[PDB]
RNA sequence: UUCAAAUGAGAACUUUGAAGACUGAAGUGGGGAAAGGUUCCACGUCAACAGCAGUUGGACGUGGGUUAGUCGAUCCUAAGAGAUGGGGAAGCUCCGUUUCAAAGGCCUGAUUUUAUGCAGGCCACCAUCGAAAGGGAAUCCGGUUAAGAUUCCGGAACCUGGAUAUGGAUUCUUCACGGUAACGUAACUGAAUGUGGAGACGUCGGCGCGAGCCCUGGGAGGAGUUAUCUUUUCUUCUUAACAGCUUAUCACCCCGGAAUUGGUUUAUCCGGAGAUGGGGUCUUAUGGCUGGAAGAGGCCAGCACCUUUGCUGGCUCCGGUGCGCUUGUGACGGCCCGUGAAAAUCCACAGGAAGGAAUAGUUUUCAUGCCAGGUCGUACUGAUAACCGCAGCAGGUCUCCAAGGUGAACAGCCUCUAGUUGAUAGAAUAAUGUAGAUAAGGGAAGUCGGCAAAAUAGAUCCGUAACUUCGGGAUAAGGAUUGGCUCUAAGGGUCGGGUACGAUCAACUUAGAACUGGUACGGACAAGGGGAAUCUGACUGUCUAAUUAAAACAUAGCAUUGCGAUGGUCAGAAAGUGAUGUUGACGCAAU
RNA sequence: AUGGUGAACUAUGCCUGAAUAGGGUGAAGCCAGAGGAAACUCUGGUGGAGGCUCGUAGCGGUUCUGACGUGCAAAUCGAUC
């Protein structure tokens, strides 16, 4: 919040990383069933509660 | 510019640079990248040319 | 020019609180803001602040007194009745 | 029903004393060797206002008879004491305003403040601005000293009990009208959250014995017995009489 | 007509956040935070701002030479030189009267 | 961050062990209400302070330039 | 241009006055000026010896 | 809101240029705190989302970006929180925080087996957590990015810790001299212990000063206007931390000995406890000159050319004014039954333990020199779209900076700088609406009721009732006047006079007089309706957030009650428990 | 009934901070002046008191029983206060 604890900054870093589309090669795997990334987050829609 | 262990402080960078690259370090500035990684801005004394020492390690 | 016929310092409260209350205050308020003679240095520089406390402008002496006047009639006689009793224990 | 106001005070959340600015605790010196065999000298280094208190305090510094150091006490300023005065404290000590003497060692008629209930409690009786106790006699065997307290009560205490000659500064403070709410506000602001007082007769019955009714009234006798129980005691507790006290007061 | 901004996160007008406006060589206005003003030291006896002594904030008195923190007479950076005049006369007179107090009550013991 | 005028003290600074580099600055200014003159500023960079000696006399300047120690790096202008 | 006309005692009638005469120029400012001007004359008139201190001291308290 | 171009399959909606407007420094500006967490920036890009559109986006896809000895945290203590010997409790756990406890650690000497056992002496201080607004070691200016900067680059400092050596100082009178004194300084040993000070403190008022802003003269440049007028209109002309010298209201010293009392503030306070006067000392807020530093930055000209993009120059100067504005600060004064934190930390003094030179010592509070300074935060938004209100919601949400005119003004109204021009659009203008207005004659007849609306209003002057707690009532009521232009008069500063005046510089205030107009003139804006009574609450104040603001609650005042601590009232399951209580009847508690 | 979770709203105390255009009124204190045989009474200034006052921001929420009443909004908007 413009002056952070490292605990909060770390979690912020992990959330950034998790925020990417489904790596499209996984779709090609044998017996693959994952169509898309069903856990995509967005700051303007769902707040991540610290 | 090096990606550096989060556990490493400004001293351990300066030392680990000299040992691994045979260079004199003037000063070391660090920051935590916004993905939980450490970035060292390592500046060499005027004797060493960074550009040369950069394609001596290989990247370019 | 005479500014007010009776309220004096008490005119700041204006019409409020009732004549009699204002009258009682005016008395003690006049009592408490006044300059008093200093026992120690013989000037009239004793003034109050913090009811009970009376200090002298120069000579920097501070005397414990009455809430709105330096000497209170009670402590006055107590002074004398102690003066009397003390003298019973030397003569 | 609800828990009534006077019951909530004992928990002491919002009712504890507003203490930040206080000067300290006013106390006679510890009743050490010097004070109970001879006397000890000090200088009132300052007389000062104690927040929330009527009477000014007197900072009086002494020498430490056992270590090389100054040790300062906090006395209540007896009227007439001043900066720079020498205060003497001891069995054998002159009967002068400001000094502290064992009740046994002053004649009758002496007028003292901050007097000890039992000897050594460093000051119990006659502390509020303007009060004092008068010694009204002695019993040398058992060395009691009969005194009269500001209430009028006549307690008898040990002759070793210590008091300070004189009366307490700041008298007459209660002769001036507060004149308006704010004065009382800033008054209790530095004492404790006792002000202002909603009448129990203006609340609903959950709140108080006096609450409710289509008119505002007590409804039963407001004299509550000593044996009453918490939440009952409100009004005139254990009143032995009631009504406008006409005729001369002044205990016989 | 040119306005200015704080230079530190603290956005309120606290006594530790005093500001001065300054014109720089760039030809523009820019704030510069001001440390709280220092006060003068005081005579422990009387209480006046005892002269001769430089006036800094307390941690700064460790970055200044001893001559700035004293005056040459006894009780230098401590008492106001009229109190010293007084605690001299008082000392001397009391020691003198103390001698007077002894031989007077010595003769008392020889005739009483 | 310090000004100097003792031309003797100056040469003593220029030969102080920590002093390795110096610099001479040439300014054109005016003389008291009228014509111009040539002010020189001898700046000696010490290990914690930059001493600078202002020699308004053009003649005193040239004589003082050769006076400089030969082993001293002296940035000109 | 308007400031010049103002300097020439213009646009200052009762119909151009919105703040009270006291708000426009305080009585005290007028007094402090005058009484400081009078206080200044008594000093120089004395320090030059034009008026002895016994007349000065009286004029001061009458000022 | 509009024109046009560019772009694109596609353009009311994107980009650019042009025009019209707005926010009007109490911002639609420039930043932060909490909260968000990548929205920041670039590139690509329109299926869903942006209640029309979309080539645009806080969307989508892909990347890049947050650099510190000095800014914060970190340290300190505040209310408070909470371990510990213990005491309760079946027990989860409750109580106590220096508390009925054998509570702990520093200086250096002893060692020359040798490393740290013991020989002294202290300290009895007794956890810890708790402030990104309190306290607090120390940094500035210029330059730089697509996006970072008091953090990078450049240059110039400063603090702290660790080392240290050379120079100066000091000593044969061992631990500096000088001044009558205030006190002076480049230095000028100082253990235990003790003591003092700084940290460290309300509020309002006028008065004095500082800074930045505002206004303005001459000049040296650039820009606009020029049918005509304007030696004109606009704009550039800057100087950081740090360093040296200097600079002060107050305070203080020396000479002196005062009624004919004197000095003196806007504000009456000072003097035989020594004034007025004359001469000195001090704090360095703050300002000045210089170093930093013109080499920077600002403004221009004159040539170079696909480029990296240069190069040569010149100028950057001297002043004026103040009930101005914002802020800072000083010496005072008003107020209190209110008298307006704490600790860390730093210094000084008192003390004299000790150690210390003549054939050579003591000195690191003087100068200079050496090394080092970690860990985490650092992007952006901060709101009619980055927070909370299911949302890009007309709501809510702490704060700094703050130009010109009109005017009493941070009002309203217009402007400069900066930022916007965001809110589906087109055509009509029926009824009925919502919001803004006007109406002949009457004038509350309307209505539960003047609800709504209207009338009033600034300022100067005149005038002003009952009644009253003498303070008020009172802007009572009721009147007159108010533009423009051209004049008159009054109100100041500064410098020489042997031990009456002259000379010159700079300010809008107030009054009076002429002239003048379709009788208008607080010309927009701004801005009280008044009076006579009854009921009721004394008053200012408080409440039913979201149908009740009142006569209800409160209050001062009045009166009653309890209590002397082995106590009153009150809390708890209990207790070596707790509130009042840092208390003591001028008190606390209860009506 | 039992065992639990809340003072991000709000109520109240405490700690530590911060904030509030411009006007009207003219209380004590003070200086000079006038009258009177006396007691004493007057006048003009100065000063700048107040849970004083007109009135913004602020805090409130009186009336239109105005807008809205499948809202901008589960309490808002305008005017007035
Ligand atoms: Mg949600
Ligand atoms: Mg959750
Ligand atoms: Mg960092
Ligand atoms: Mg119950
Ligand atoms: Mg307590
Ligand atoms: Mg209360
Ligand atoms: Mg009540
Ligand atoms: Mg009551
Ligand atoms: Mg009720
Ligand atoms: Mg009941
Ligand atoms: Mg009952
Ligand atoms: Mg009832
Ligand atoms: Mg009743
Ligand atoms: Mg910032
Ligand atoms: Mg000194
Ligand atoms: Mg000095
Ligand atoms: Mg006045
Ligand atoms: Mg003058
Ligand atoms: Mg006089
Ligand atoms: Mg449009
Ligand atoms: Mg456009
Ligand atoms: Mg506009
Ligand atoms: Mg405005
Ligand atoms: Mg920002
Ligand atoms: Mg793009
Ligand atoms: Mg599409
Ligand atoms: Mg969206
Ligand atoms: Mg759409
Ligand atoms: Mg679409
Ligand atoms: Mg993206
Ligand atoms: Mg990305
Ligand atoms: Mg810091
Ligand atoms: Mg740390
Ligand atoms: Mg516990
Ligand atoms: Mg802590
Ligand atoms: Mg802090
Ligand atoms: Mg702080
Ligand atoms: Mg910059
Ligand atoms: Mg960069
Ligand atoms: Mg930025
Ligand atoms: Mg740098
Ligand atoms: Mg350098
Ligand atoms: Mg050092
Ligand atoms: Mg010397
Ligand atoms: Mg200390
Ligand atoms: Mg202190
Ligand atoms: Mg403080
Ligand atoms: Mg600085
Ligand atoms: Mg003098
Ligand atoms: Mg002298
Ligand atoms: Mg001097
Ligand atoms: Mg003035
Ligand atoms: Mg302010
Ligand atoms: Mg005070
Ligand atoms: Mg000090
Ligand atoms: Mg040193
Ligand atoms: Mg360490
Ligand atoms: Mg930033
Ligand atoms: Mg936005
Ligand atoms: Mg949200
Ligand atoms: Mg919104
Ligand atoms: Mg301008
Ligand atoms: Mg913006
Ligand atoms: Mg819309
Ligand atoms: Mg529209
Ligand atoms: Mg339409
Ligand atoms: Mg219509
Ligand atoms: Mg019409
Ligand atoms: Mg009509
Ligand atoms: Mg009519
Ligand atoms: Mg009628
Ligand atoms: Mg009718
Ligand atoms: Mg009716
Ligand atoms: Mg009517
Ligand atoms: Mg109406
Ligand atoms: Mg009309
Ligand atoms: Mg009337
Ligand atoms: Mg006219
Ligand atoms: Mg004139
Ligand atoms: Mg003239
Ligand atoms: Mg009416
Ligand atoms: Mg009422
Ligand atoms: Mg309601
Ligand atoms: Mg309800
Ligand atoms: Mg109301
Ligand atoms: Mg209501
Ligand atoms: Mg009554
Ligand atoms: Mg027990
Ligand atoms: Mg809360
Ligand atoms: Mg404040
Ligand atoms: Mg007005
Ligand atoms: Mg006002
Ligand atoms: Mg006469
Ligand atoms: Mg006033
Ligand atoms: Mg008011
Ligand atoms: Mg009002
Ligand atoms: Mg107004
Ligand atoms: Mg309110
Ligand atoms: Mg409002
Ligand atoms: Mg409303
Ligand atoms: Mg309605
Ligand atoms: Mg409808
Ligand atoms: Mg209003
Ligand atoms: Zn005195």
């Amino acid at each position: 919040a413009a002056q952070k604890s490292f605990r909060i900054k770390q979690k912020m870093a992990k959330a950034k990383k998790q925020n990417r589309p489904l790596p499209q090669w996984i779709r090609l795997r044998t017996n693959n069933t994952i169509r898309y990334n069903a856990k995509r987050r967005n700051w303007r829609r769902t707040k991540m509660n610290i | 510019v090096f990606q550096v262990s989060m556990k490493a402080n400004k001293y351990q960078i300066k030392k680990a640079v000299k040992e691994l690259y045979e260079v004199d370090v003037l000063k070391v500035n660090t920051l935590v990248r916004p993905n939980g990684t450490k970035k060292a801005y390592v500046r060499l004394t005027a004797d060493y040319d960074a550009l040369d020492i950069a394609n001596r390690i290989g990247y370019i | 020019a005479k500014r007010t016929k009776k309220v004096g310092i008490t005119g700041k409260y204006g019409v409020r609180y009732g004549s009699s209350l204002r009258r009682q205050v005016k008395k003690l308020e006049i009592q408490q803001h006044a300059r008093y003679d200093c026992s120690f240095c013989g000037k009239k520089t004793v003034k109050r602040g913090a009811a009970g406390i009376w200090t002298c402008s120069c000579c920097k002496k501070t005397v414990a007194g009455g809430a709105y006047t330096v000497s209170t009639a009670a402590a006055a006689t107590v002074r004398s009745t102690i003066r009397r009793l003390r003298e019973m224990v030397e003569a | 029903g609800r828990v009534i106001r006077n019951q909530r005070k004992g928990a002491g959340s919002i009712f504890t004393s507003h203490t930040r600015l206080r000067q300290g605790a006013a106390k006679l010196r510890t009743l050490d060797y010097a004070e109970r065999h001879g006397y000890i000298r000090g200088i009132v280094k300052q007389i000062v206002h104690d927040s929330g208190r009527g009477a000014p305090l007197a900072k009086v510094v002494f020498r430490d008879p056992y270590k090389y150091r100054l040790r300062e006490e906090i006395f209540i300023a007896n009227e007439g004491v001043h900066t720079g005065q020498f205060i003497y404290a001891g069995k054998k000590a002159s009967l002068n305003v400001g000094n502290v003497l064992p009740l046994g060692s002053v004649p009758e008629g002496t007028i003292v403040s901050n007097v000890e209930e039992k000897p050594g409690d460093r000051g119990a009786l006659a502390r509020a601005s303007g009060n004092y106790v008068i010694i009204i006699g002695h019993n040398p065997d058992e060395n009691k000293t009969r005194v009269r307290l500001p209430s009028g009560a006549k307690k008898v205490i040990s002759s070793d009990a210590r008091g300070v000659i004189g009366v307490i500064a700041g008298g007459g403070r209660v002769d001036k009208p507060l004149l308006k709410a704010g004065r009382a506000f800033h008054k209790y602001r530095l004492k404790r959250n006792s002000w202002p007082k909603t009448r129990g007769v203006a609340m609903n019955p959950v709140d108080h014995p006096h609450g409710g009714g289509n008119h505002q009234h007590i409804g039963k006798a407001s004299t509550i017995s000593r044996g009453a129980v918490s939440g009952q005691k409100a009004g005139l507790i254990a009143a032995r009489r009631t009504g406008l006290l006409r005729g001369s007061q002044k205990t016989q | 007509a040119q306005r200015v901004t704080f230079r530190r996160r603290n956005p309120y007008n606290t006594r530790s956040n005093k500001i001065k406006v300054v014109k720089t060589p760039g030809g523009i206005l820019r704030a510069q935070h001001v440390k709280k003003l220092a006060t003068r030291p005081k005579c422990g006896d009387c209480g006046s701002a005892l002269q001769g002594i430089s006036t800094l904030r307390p941690r700064q008195y460790a970055t200044v030479s001893k001559t700035h923190k004293t005056v040459s007479r006894a009780y230098g950076g401590s008492r106001c030189a009229n109190c010293v005049k007084e605690r001299i006369i008082r000392a001397f007179l009391i020691e003198e009267q103390k001698i007077v107090k002894k031989v007077v009550k010595e003769q008392t013991e020889a005739a009483k | 961050a310090r000004e100097i005028t003792d031309i003797k003290q100056f040469l003593e600074l220029t030969r102080r062990a920590d002093v390795k580099t110096a610099t001479v600055k040439i300014n054109k200014k005016l003389n008291k209400a009228g014509k111009p003159f040539r002010q020189t500023k001898f700046k000696v960079r010490g290990s914690s302070s930059l001493y600078t000696l202002v020699i308004n006399d053009a003649g005193k300047a040239k004589k003082l330039i050769q006076s400089l120690p030969p082993t001293l790096k002296v940035n000109r202008l | 241009a308007h400031a010049q006309s103002k300097r020439e005692g213009r646009h200052s009638g009762y119909g151009k006055r919105k703040g009270t005469r006291e708000a426009r120029l305080p009585s005290q400012v007028v007094w402090i000026r005058r009484l400081r001007v009078l206080r200044r004359l008594l000093a120089k008139y004395r320090d030059a010896g034009k008026i002895d201190k016994h007349l000065y001291h009286v004029l001061y308290k009458e000022s």
